[PDB]
């Protein structure tokens, strides 16, 4: 019997506190499981207004005409900045989409995306970093950095792997 | 318009305050750019990771740029500071995503004992009505040092000391200039340069200078 | 608010004080994006545009931004007479152009007095000794101090930054380190000072064993 699906709008599995996130289920009232405990709720999509770190963990959905969904892992981080990607492992030629997300979407300027300690891309005003086709040269440790008004802020590093 | 929320600055004791038991050395944590909308600041203080509760926080003050500034002062033990304990000010506020932590400790590196030399005025300056007494203090590390002057054992006032200057071997040097009326130099009053630094025995030396 | 940034740097004091050298004002622009990399420089001297500046090709920096430099030669006497130099920077990423202005420090000039001081008696027990050049009473603080002996420059010296004295003028000290041998043999060392308030912008004082 078909297993329901969990999709996230927007697509980011790693968010900052006070981000919004909608988790929609794809099956068939529905039942939601956060950390294997039913919550509750039972609307089609479950909505988080302002994420906290307790909101982290495993989510699953399920509907009367479907089985218990495969789990999705949502991560809530604390900081001024967060490097977001739809995933962290890429084949060659695949497109790379990186987002430098600022807390509460605070205006961020003089942004750079850094690979292995060396700034790779600079924008005057925060923008997404796109690598249309992935090379082996693109693997490594990435983070982003910028100015919040006059304060120099930085995100934690995330590992990017280009297989193969 | 304070996009980044409040900033924190953490200041060490004055060198003389840590070198003399009669004085009280203090670590000073200054939070600036506090908005009127969320003016509540919380201070946590840590010594080598262990929280302490004997800090003294004064309540806020509006600034000229119409923001609040708030100061917390923690007195430290001389031996603690000098043995390299770490002092951590944690500042919590709603306008920040997380609380700001700042840490200070005495400058690292192997202490080097300052050498103190007094230098009398040039001949060429003996034609003016004030003359310059010089104190060269070289070969010390770290650069935290304090320098004073006395005449016949009483403190002198009109003196100026250059900042420490990094020398070619990694130690520091500086000079201190005491300006005296030529009458007082030629009369034979005994002037002295006094240096306080952690690498000196008893944290204190004094060199004398007389016509020369 | 974002966008490129402009920093405008004055000539070196020594270059303005010696006729054989060439003083230069330097306009540096940083945080120039690949997307909008063209930078126009206009230069004004007391508000009149000049055209002899030399703009360099942009260079990509470690942080993947461009930096571009434009250098304007100035006449010695114009700089010392207090003319204003204005660099005006235009770029598509700026809402309006950025202007920066620079000139010599204002204030009544005072003539530095130069005094050489031999090493302390107590320092003569060391392998190396300190020769001191005290320079005091000068204004403005722009100054150059050098050492030499037998006409050749001496390398092993350090100079403090100018210190504001309690009468409004500046002083500094310069310390030359020499092997005690060289001092006791009788070599002459000499301290050279360059300042706008000296005659010929230059003076020199010697230091020898008595
Ligand atoms: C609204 O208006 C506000 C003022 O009302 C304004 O606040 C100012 O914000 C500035 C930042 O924007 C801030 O600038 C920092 O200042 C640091 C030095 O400040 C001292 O010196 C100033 C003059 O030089 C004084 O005006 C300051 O008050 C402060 O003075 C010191 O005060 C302490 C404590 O009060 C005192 O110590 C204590 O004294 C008592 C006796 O009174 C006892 O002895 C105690 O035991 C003792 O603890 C000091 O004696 C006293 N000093 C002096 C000289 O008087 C400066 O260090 C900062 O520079 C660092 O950061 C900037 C980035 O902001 C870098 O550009 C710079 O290179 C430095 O960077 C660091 O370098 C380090 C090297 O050591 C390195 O470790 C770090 O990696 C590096 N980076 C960082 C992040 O650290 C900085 O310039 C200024 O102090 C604020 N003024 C006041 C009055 O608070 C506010 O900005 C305005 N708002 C807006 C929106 O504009
Ligand atoms: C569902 O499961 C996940 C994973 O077990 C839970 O995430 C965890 O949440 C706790 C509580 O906030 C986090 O611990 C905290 O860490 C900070 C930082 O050291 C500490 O100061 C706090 O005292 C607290 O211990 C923990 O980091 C986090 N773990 C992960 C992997 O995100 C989540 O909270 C669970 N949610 C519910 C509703 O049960
Ligand atoms: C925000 O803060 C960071 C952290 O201090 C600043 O990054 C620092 O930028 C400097 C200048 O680009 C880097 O130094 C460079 O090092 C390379 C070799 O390592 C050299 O080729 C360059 O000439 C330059 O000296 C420094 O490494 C870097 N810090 C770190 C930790 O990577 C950044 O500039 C600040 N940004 C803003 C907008 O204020």
């Amino acid at each position: 019997l078909p297993k329901a699906v969990v999709f996230l709008e927007p697509q980011w599995y790693s968010v900052l506190e006070k981000d919004s996130v909608t988790l929609k289920c794809q099956g068939a009232s529905t039942q939601w499981f956060h950390n294997e405990s039913l919550i509750s709720s039972q609307a089609s999509s479950y909505f988080i207004d302002a994420a906290t770190v307790q909101d982290s963990g495993e989510y699953r959905c399920q509907t009367q005409l479907s089985t218990l969904s495969d789990p999705v892992q949502l991560e809530v981080h604390i900081g001024w900045l967060l490097l977001q990607a739809p995933r962290w492992v890429f084949k060659e030629e695949d497109p790379i989409h990186l987002r430098c997300h600022s807390w509460k979407n605070t205006a961020l300027h003089k942004v750079t995306y850094l690979q292995n300690g060396k700034d790779r891309k600079y924008f005057h005003h925060n923008s997404d970093f796109h690598i249309p086709k992935a090379t082996l040269k693109d693997s490594g440790s990435y983070f982003c950095r910028g100015l919040v008004g006059s304060k120099n802020v930085s995100s934690e590093t995330v590992q990017i792997t280009i297989t193969q | 318009e304070l996009l980044g929320g409040p900033s924190v600055f953490l200041f060490p004791p004055k060198p003389k305050d840590t070198l003399m038991i009669s004085r009280t050395p203090e670590v000073t944590c200054v939070v600036v750019d506090v908005s009127h909308e969320d003016p509540e600041v919380k201070f946590n203080w840590y010594v080598d990771g262990v929280e302490v509760h004997n800090a003294k926080t004064k309540p806020r003050e509006e600034q000229y740029n119409s923001t609040y500034r708030v100061v917390s002062v923690l007195t430290v033990l001389h031996q603690d500071w000098l043995n390299g304990k770490e002092y951590k000010c944690k500042v919590s506020n709603k306008a920040l995503p997380a609380p700001i932590e700042k840490t200070i400790s005495k400058a690292k590196g192997q202490p080097r004992e300052p050498q103190v030399y007094t230098l009398p005025p040039s001949r060429d300056e003996l034609t003016k009505n004030q003359v310059s007494l010089t104190c060269l203090v070289k070969g010390f590390y770290p650069s935290d040092i304090a320098v004073e002057w006395e005449s016949n054992g009483q403190p002198e006032n009109n003196y100026k000391t250059t900042p420490p200057v990094l020398d070619s071997d990694g130690s520091f040097f500086l000079y201190s200039k005491l300006t005296v009326d030529k009458s007082r130099w030629q009369q034979g009053n005994v002037f002295s340069c006094s240096v306080m630094h952690e690498a000196l025995h008893n944290h204190y030396t004094q060199k004398s200078l007389s016509l020369s």
